[PDB]
RNA sequence: AGUAGAAACAAGGCC
RNA sequence: GGCCUGCU
């Protein structure tokens, strides 16, 4: 009803309505990255360049109606100058802190099951046991080692595959779970997703980061095993090994 | 031909089977009988659906034609024709709402009432082959599959016939009608044919016209045509080739390894020229600071005022005079500038609030200094053809310029202990691993052995002047801006003090390219007579401005007190990377630690302790008159501090490449210093590689009469 | 004491305090100015390594081309271009002796990955020349414009959604006697016409500029960006080109830094070790002189003939093409040369599409004979660069090549006491040679040069040496017994990258990390080098810790919150808090790790998805600190100011359809329905489920089909 | 003048 | 003379 409406108000002017009419679907990836903005070769040459002026960062338009244009002090905190091409105004840092400390608040409830994977490598690190350090000779030997800890054995494709089924029922296509394991795994994650409100891109990233299996060819000395992996740069050295039990 | 399948069939029909057959690459030119067999599918199935509208609850009117009511209900939902993604949506929507199994092929239609999908296909041969052949395709099949036929006769599953009678009759007359009139002309011949190789797609990538002439010309020179080129490649067999034109090949062609000894390797030359002068961004170790005892932390305060208590401290103040001209630009400009910034100070103090940023009023004096209206005007090459003195942009050589005592004194300056600490780091998390507590212990030392040293206050130094520049350059791209030279330390009885080397006079920064040159005129103070060494200052002029009575036991010594007016200029990639002068700290202790711990390999324990402590082992790190000095491991974190300090002070294409190339040499030493039998084919090559970057930079040469040195100590 | 640093290699092994040797804490060298001075020296001396080759004048562009293959072979040691077409073949030829069935199933997966590769891939690329601009544009942007103008022409076969449909169209509008462009002026728009020869100069032409930021080398070098033409045809070449790479073990060009190091290791093992007590082992480390300008495109021709051998010739054609194109190749000189009068103090420039017919009194004498030499080569301000490649584009398949000399030295084809092997990324290898005496490793070495000037390619003989087997060089990795770590090659990662404060935080972190992972930073090192990152990222972006008196444009908010919260350990760095990060933390995002810590108020506040600031792999918590930094906002001043309006109208469009599809975003849309058709039909058979049981009901059901039915009638008229 | 080094900056353009 | 722009 809302949707339908917004694409008779686009239809209706000519410039939309041909870029509607002519515009494929397949094309419609390029168009989305159609932009006169060249990514930067020296980002940090500019964003040291860029946080000397005044509103160096862009934020949504609503943002003028959520924040004052100045604080107490009188500090302008957004300007009403657009972007290049874009509808988000050009707004100060200023108005990033303030947000932090005057503007709306809401249930963070969400976010330890959305960041699930981080929070787990922070409760198994908060609980891990240390021992002494061993000064001797590393034969560190490059292996490739799964890094990612929660791996569920599923391929990008595979398990892109799942989450478009729990995430996306009516797009995935003419794909079929083939494996009873990806559909034991399809109906425990629509299980425990039956009412979760979250915007579903964020639940499809959720799923590709805590199933999807990822491997990296690093020099390892011992160990081996995916948690182990995830602290290498803290139990191995050149000349020393650190003993540690993760959580 | 398609003129026939145009206008007998819907402009609509044949719209959607152009779709169909370009969604995969088909073309109706060459594939004529797939395009007609898609435009008879696909009007079959809509004449299926057509007309016929589902009432309230379970039955359907078959209405005569398509009637405007409230009844906007099918007794089928079209899924043929729509597209890939679309029809595969409509598929799963449907079979999600009702529950449907899923089926593994796209079906045509669905039917609502009874909930279940429906496959129509049109056969040229008997309905009964073309049927078991689908029904073989499409396993798990609860889908009702109706087969029709160009000659007419129908079959279904359990001879169900969903569609009621009078429809189908149309249906089969229409396609009578359409077998008849097509045979008319006599195109039924093709399309009995045509059905079994319809249904597998050739793809038929080709090269024709321009590009295929453009392949007759990429060839090696002895062939004619791509396709001569291909057939002969095809045959090609390996006939002892490579070794008949290795046979036929001049033998002048080799890689005759030369042997390097000890006695092959030549001492580099240096360019030879009036000496090099200081080029750095400030004086480094002529500076002089005056001081207030400030306890405020390294931003904790007001820079102009922070100048203002500085200069205030020091009485001894003389009308300042010309000692050393700049002997190629204006020196009374230079005066004048350093009055005009001590009247400037003087007016900021007498205001109740110290401004935070000055602006400096824009005389003649600083549009000289600051170079304003230099750049030539912009004009349009049709506007200045015939003006004589128009040239090309003077590319050569640098001017070359032998190497100087002074820039060797100056390293060896810059890595000498002080009494003052240059580092405070910032905090990090409280170390619960045995190896955090290692690693906290190290960098103590560490930082212990490099915090009191001349190369730690060059990095503090640089980073604040080079940050202020740039926050100035962007902020203020029209002002003339005063930026007092503030740097802060730590006495060894633990006091704060605040130091004021002088001051900067930024101009227009309007700093388009990473390249850009915003210019400045650097005013600092210092005890070191421009006499001695004018060859270093060519680019100064230097002023007596005061009298310093320094505590000393020969009563007090009144020595004078010159300020170094110079102008410079900077960039913004120039300012970005010495606002990061702090990774030297970095490079300087990564190669002492990586020391520590190749030693703590063969030794069972740690030995960073003993190496500081007990100043046991000693490495070569200079040369004295009576041959090489070794030094404790301090002195070699303060070498190396100091050597990457002044790579980033003094940075230059001549830098890269002279360490790129002599890198390469210095490897060759080392091999031949491990009994490896090292080889050359070309050493000539290499030195005037490595020579060939020696022209004017102070830096470079020092590494070049060091690598000299090195070559010379080393080979015995 | 006179301070000498260099000195310390006479107790530290030159491997061992190698990072001494690395000035990488001061600015890179830049290049200022034009860029046409070094594209007219390459072709000049491309075409001075070939210039005993054919001359021809292609009948296409009318352009003068030189064929240096089965050219008289070389006759002194200087660079060469004349590549033996037996020699490559035979090469070619004992690389699939040794490795049976490789090219076959290379061709195979080639095959597949041709036919189901999508248009949408060619987005996946930075900077392209915009043929139709005449100017380096994003990848997405280039590949508009010429969708754009194919359709506007007649070249609509990429409606398929296939890459190859849209290589189809490349080929199809290569006969079209002339096509169309849009043309913007100082606003509206202006058709302009090109004949079929200015299209073939404009789809054959490569955009050339300079490379900055360039260490380790005095002089600045030239680099070329393709055109959207020959874009996906060299996709499909360097898939192929990879496959074959992957299944070689004297290949390290498709893999990581570790994994090269893996390899130089079991080369090495496998090479000196086994060899017995009589035999002697070399290693050379050697790296290759111009090698591009010596890499002819014919032979990559003959090389794809041979691979393709036996396959459809579908698939010889598009992989063909993209050797066709680079044969006929031109260069776009550049952005020409500046010109300065003292006297009356003025500055001009003139553009390159002059330097042929411009007066040669206002140039030196080097830029003067650089254009009189490439004056005859010059066709409608491009210069025809047929000899050799200009710049990579084909460093698998060059690799390819090397790989395959390499392989020629089994002892099997060398039929000698003598034999070699080792390992070769484009423009660098390590040769290891093993013969029993002095005299069989240097006639090995004299076989190996020699085969090598057979194939085009040559052996710089003053950046290569040879020594005894144990140490070496390869890409900035020095073998000693065992590879040592370099941390000076990685030091200028070591800043705030410049993403945004949150990306920023855990880009550095993470990068302290990996270093302490693969490049053996230290412990205390990385304390010192975290302590130092956190430093720059409060000076940065106006972040200090609070407590601190230090004033800055974001001080006053800082303080408000510091003093606001009553748990400041919490705080993010960019908001003011203190530091948690230590070694034992370098893998964990900075909102976890204070996420217990956080006040409810402030937690709330940072992590809202509502906040109007949200739009080498580093984990990132989405906060109000992931905001995305300005735009260059020069658009305003240049003819080209309606890419602004283009630009949001295309973003409403996809956000609409991305409303109408929710996976759009995760996945790519596929379809040749147009996109209006789409949004319709997809909202018809919604409203129909939703109206036969869910949310709607039978009137506004109607409605909504009302709405779809005016639409379409819209899309129609 | 100064930066810089094989070509540039030392502001650009529109009224 | 004011305004516009600093990777287009």
């Amino acid at each position: 009803m809302e949707r339908i409406k917004e694409l008779r108000d686009l239809m209706s002017q000519s410039r939309t309505r041909e870029i509607l009419t002519k515009t494929t679907v397949d094309h419609m990836a390029i168009i989305k990255k159609y932009t006169s903005g060249r990514q930067e070769k020296n980002p940090a040459l500019r964003m040291k360049w860029m946080m000397a002026m005044k509103y160096p960062i862009t934020a949504d338009k609503r943002i003028m109606e959520m924040i004052p244009e100045r604080n107490e002090q009188g500090q302008t905190l957004w300007s009403k100058t657009n972007d290049a091409g874009s509808d988000r105004v050009m707004v100060s840092p200023l108005a990033v802190t303030w947000w932090n400390r005057n503007g709306p608040t809401t249930s963070a409830v969400h976010y330890p099951k959305i960041y699930k994977t981080y929070f787990e490598k922070v409760e198994r690190l908060k609980h891990g046991t240390f021992g002494p350090v061993h000064f001797r000779n590393q034969v560190k030997i490059r292996r490739r080692v799964d890094i990612n800890p929660g791996h569920a054995d599923l391929s990008a494709k595979e398990a892109q595959d799942v989450i478009m089924e729990v995430v996306f029922p009516n797009e995935v296509g003419a794909r079929i779970l083939t494996s009873e394991s990806q559909l034991t795994i399809t109906k425990e994650k629509k299980e425990e997703l039956q009412d979760c409100k979250i915007s579903p891109l964020m639940v499809a990233y959720m799923l590709e980061r805590e199933l999807v299996r990822k491997t990296r060819f690093l020099p390892v000395a011992g160990g081996t095993s995916s948690v182990y992996i995830e602290v290498l740069h803290l139990t191995q050295g050149t000349c020393w090994e650190q003993m540690y039990t993760p959580g | 031909m398609e003129d026939f399948v145009r206008q007998c069939f819907n402009p609509m029909i044949v719209e959607l089977a152009e779709k169909a057959m370009k969604e995969y690459g088909e073309d109706l030119k060459i594939e004529t009988n797939k395009f007609a067999a898609i435009c008879t599918h696909l009007e079959v199935c809509f004449m299926y659906s057509d007309f016929h509208f589902i009432n309230e609850r379970g039955e359907s009117i078959i209405v005569e034609s398509g009637d405007p009511n409230a009844l906007l209900k099918h007794r089928f939902e079209i899924i043929e024709g729509r597209d890939r993604t679309m029809a595969w949506t409509v598929v799963n929507s449907i079979c999600n709402t009702t529950g449907a199994e899923k089926p593994k092929f796209l079906p045509d239609l669905y039917d609502y009432k009874e909930n279940r999908f429906i496959e129509i296909g049109v056969t040229r041969r008997e309905v009964h082959i073309y049927y078991l052949e689908k029904a073989n395709k499409i396993k798990s099949e609860k889908t009702h599959i109706h087969i029709f036929s160009f000659t007419g006769e129908e079959m279904a599953t359990k001879a169900d016939y969903t569609l009621d009678e009078e429809s189908r009759a149309r249906i089969k007359t229409r396609l009578f009608t359409i077998r008849q009139e097509m045979a008319s002309r006599g195109l039924w011949d093709s399309f009995r044919q045509s059905e079994r190789g319809e249904e597998t797609i050739e793809e038929r990538f080709e090269i024709t016209g321009t590009m295929r002439r453009l392949a007759d010309q990429s060839l090696p020179p002895n062939f004619s045509s791509l396709e001569n080129f291909r057939a002969y490649v095809d045959g090609f067999e390996p006939n002892g080739y490579i070794e008949g034109k290795l046979s036929q090949m001049s033998k002048e062609v080799n890689a005759r390894i030369e042997p390097f000894l000890k006695t092959t390797p030549r001492p580099l030359r240096l360019p030879d020229g009036p000496p090099c002068s200081q080029r750095s961004k400030f004086l480094l170790m002529d500076a002089l600071k005056l001081s207030i005892e400030d306890p405020s932390h390294e931003g904790e305060g007001i820079p102009l005022y922070d100048a203002i208590k500085c200069m205030r401290t020091f009485f001894g103040w003389k009308e300042p005079n010309v000692v050393k001209p700049h002997e190629k630009g204006i020196n009374p400009n230079y005066l004048l500038a350093w009055k005009q910034v001590l009247a400037e100070l003087q007016d900021i103090e007498n205001e109740e609030k110290i401004p935070k940023t000055k602006n400096m009023k824009k005389t003649s004096q600083l549009k000289w200094a600051l170079g304003e209206n230099m750049a030539p005007e912009k004009v349009d090459f049709d506007d200045c053809k015939d003006v004589s003195d128009l040239k090309q942009y003077d590319s050569d050589e640098p001017e070359l310029r032998s190497l100087a005592s002074w820039i060797q004194s100056e390293f060896n300056k810059a890595c000498e202990l002080t009494d003052s600490s240059w580092i405070e780091l910032d905090e990090i998390g409280e170390d619960v691993a045995p190896i955090e507590h290692i690693a906290s212990m190290r960098r103590n030392y560490f930082t212990a052995e490099v915090s009191h040293c001349r190369a730690t206050e060059y990095i503090m130094k640089g980073v604040y002047i080079n940050t202020a520049l740039l926050n100035a350059s962007c902020a203020a791209m029209d002002d003339f801006q005063l930026i007092p030279m503030i740097s802060k330390c730590r006495t060894k009885e633990g006091r704060r003090k605040t130091n004021l080397y002088g001051f900067i006079i930024k101009g227009r920064s309007h700093l388009r390219n990473d390249t850009d040159v915003v210019n400045f005129v650097s005013m600092e103070f210092s005890l070191t007579d421009p006499r001695l060494e004018p060859h270093k200052w060519e680019k100064y002029c230097v002023l007596e401005i005061g009298d310093m009575l320094l505590r000393s036991a020969i009563g007090q010594v009144s020595r004078p007190m010159f300020l170094y007016v110079r102008t410079n200029g900077t960039s913004k990639i120039k300012m970005k990377w010495g606002m990061e002068m702090r990774r030297c700290l970095l490079q300087s202790l990564q190669q002492i630690e990586s020391m520590i711990e190749a030693e703590s390999s063969v030794k069972e324990k740690d030995m960073t302790k003993e190496f500081f402590e007990n100043k046991s082992e000693t490495w070569p790190i200079g040369e004295s008159p009576k041959g090489v000095e070794e030094g404790s491991i301090g002195k070699v974190c303060r070498t190396l501090l100091a050597k990457s300090v002044f790579n980033s002070l003094y940075a230059s294409p001549q830098l890269e490449g002279f360490s790129a190339e002599s890198r390469k040499l210095l490897l060759i030493v080392q091999a031949l210093r491990d009994n490896l039998e090292p080889g050359t084919f070309d050493l000539g090559g290499l030195y005037e590689a490595i020579e060939e970057c020696l022209i004017n930079d102070p830096w470079v040469l020092l590494n070049a009469s060091w690598f000299n040195s090195f070559l010379t100590h080393a080979l015995r | 004491m006179d301070v000498n640093p260099t000195l310390l290699f006479l107790k530290v092994p030159a491997q061992n305090a190698i990072s001494t040797t690395f000035p990488y804490t001061g600015d890179p060298p830049y290049s200022h100015g034009t860029g046409t001075g070094y594209t007219m020296d390459t072709v000049n001396r491309t075409h001075q390594y070939s210039e005993k080759g054919r001359w021809t004048t292609n009948t296409e562009t009318g352009a003068p081309q030189l064929n240096p293959i089965d050219g008289p072979l070389p006759e002194d040691n200087e660079p060469s271009g004349y590549a033996q077409t037996d020699c490559v073949l035979e090469a070619m030829a004992f690389l699939e002796e040794s490795h049976p069935g490789i090219f076959e199933n290379s061709c195979l997966e080639t095959m597949e990955v041709v036919q189901q590769t999508r248009v949408d891939k060619l987005t996946q690329g930075r900077q392209t020349y915009d043929w139709t601009l005449n100017r380096n544009q994003p990848a997405a942007t280039a590949l508009a414009n010429t969708i754009e103008v194919f359709r506007s022409n007649g070249l609509t076969a990429n409606e398929s959604g296939r890459l190859i449909d849209f290589l189809k169209d490349v080929m199809e509008s290569m006969d079209k006697e002339e096509m169309e462009i849009t043309t913007h002026f100082q606003i509206g728009k202006k058709k302009q016409r090109l004949n079929k020869r200015s299209y073939l100069i404009r789809a054959l032409t490569l955009n050339t500029m300079t490379k900055d930021a360039e260490r380790g080398k005095l002089k600045r070098r030239a680099i070329a960006t393709p055109g959207m033409q020959i874009r996906g045809f060299v996709y499909f070449v360097e898939t192929l080109a990879r496959s074959i790479c992957e299944k070689l073990e004297q290949s390290g060009l498709p893999v990581g830094g570790n994994e090269k190091k893996a390899k130089l290791a079991n080369v090495v093992r496998k090479m000196m070790t086994n060899s017995q007590d009589t035999e002697l082992s070399f290693t050379i480390t050697g790296d290759n002189t111009k090698w591009n300008e010596n890499q002819n495109p014919r032979m990559f021709l003959a090389m794809i003939t041979y691979i393709t051998r036996n396959q459809p010739e579908w698939f010889r054609n598009v992989l063909s093409i993209a050797p066709i194109m680079f044969s006929n190749k031109m260069a776009r000189l550049g952005k020409g040369y500046m010109f300065e009068s003292k006297s009356m103090k003025l500055r001009t420039q003139i553009p390159a599409e002059m330097l042929a017919s411009i007066d040669l009194k206002y140039f030196n004498d080097s830029t003067r004979k650089k254009i009189e030499k490439i004056r005859p080569l010059l066709i409608d301000g491009t210069a025809s660069l047929s000899p050799g490649m200009m710049m990579g584009m084909f460093n698998m398949l060059s690799t390819v090549l090397g790989v395959s000399i390499l392989n020629l030295g089994q002892k099997r084809y060398t039929k000698t006491t003598y034999w070699w092997d080792g390992l070769q990324s484009s423009d660098d290898f390590a040769l290891i040679v093993n013969a029993p005496n002095h005299e069989g490793i240097q006639a090995g070495v004299d076989r190996f040069y020699r085969t090598c000037k057979l194939l085009g390619i040559n052996m710089s003989k003053k950046k290569s040496y040879i020594n005894r087997t144990g140490t070496f060089e390869f890409t900035s990795f020095f073998y000693r017994y065992g590879f040592v770590a370099n941390f000076s090659m990685e030091l200028p990662s070591f800043g705030v990258s410049g993403i945004n404060e949150s990306a920023d935080m855990s880009i550095g972190v993470t990068v302290i990390k990996n270093n302490m992972i693969n490049n053996d930073l230290g412990p205390a090192t990385a304390q010192m080098a975290l302590q130092l990152f956190i430093k720059d990222y409060r000076y940065t972006y106006r972040c200090h810790r609070g407590d601190t008196q230090i004033q800055t444009r974001r001080s006053f908010e800082i303080k408000k919150l510091w003093e606001q919260t009553r748990s400041k350990a919490g705080l993010l760095v960019s908001d003011g808090g203190p530091n948690l990060y230590n070694i034992r933390n370098l893998h964990i995002p900075e909102v976890c790790l204070k996420w217990e810590l956080m006040d409810e108020d402030y937690q709330g506040r940072l992590c809202n998805p509502l906040n109007p600031f949200v739009s080498m792999e580093y984990d990132a918590v989405a906060t109000t600190h992931s905001w995305i930094p300005k735009r260059n906002r020069s658009i305003l001043n240049t003819s080209q100011r309606g890419i602004l309006e283009d630009e949001q109208m295309y973003q409403k469009c996809c956000n609409l359809f991305e409303k109408f599809f929710p996976s759009s975003s995760y996945r790519r849309p596929v379809g040749i329905s147009s996109m209006v058709e789409a949004m319709v039909s997809r909202a018809r058979i919604d409203a129909r489920i939703d109206f036969e049981s869910g949310r709607i009901k039978k009137e506004e059901f109607a409605e909504i089909m009302k709405i779809c039915s005016t639409i379409e009638e819209l899309r129609r008229q």
